[PDB]
């Protein structure tokens, strides 16, 4: 499982900025499992 | 009891079971590095690249 990542400082309000940024390889995982689906995890704000 | 015979004394047994599955093998043995020699025509093996 290859995870590539890049952090970019942007100041655009709504859409994706137009530019070039190559993603460095961050971590390779020896998982050996089948993966066909994914889901994002968010954080709630409680008051 | 501490005064028992050798055939009745407690023996701790640890059994190590090694299996290979289709998943990438991660429990690897300790490869031993040699000393680095520079400025000579040598056969190099760096991380499996020879």
């Amino acid at each position: 499982f290859k995870i590539y990542s890049k952090h970019t400082p942007i100041n655009l309000v709504r859409d994706l900025p137009q530019g070039f940024s190559a993603l460095e390889p961050l971590v390779d995982l020896p998982i050996g499992i089948n993966i066909t689906r994914f889901q994002t995890l968010l954080a709630l704000h409680r008051s | 009891q501490p005064t028992n015979g050798v055939g009745y004394q407690p023996y701790r047994v640890v059994v190590l079971s090694f299996e290979l599955l289709h998943a990438p093998a991660t429990v690897c043995g300790p490869k031993k590095s040699t000393n680095l020699v520079k400025n000579k025509c040598v056969n190099f093996n760096f991380n499996g690249l020879t």
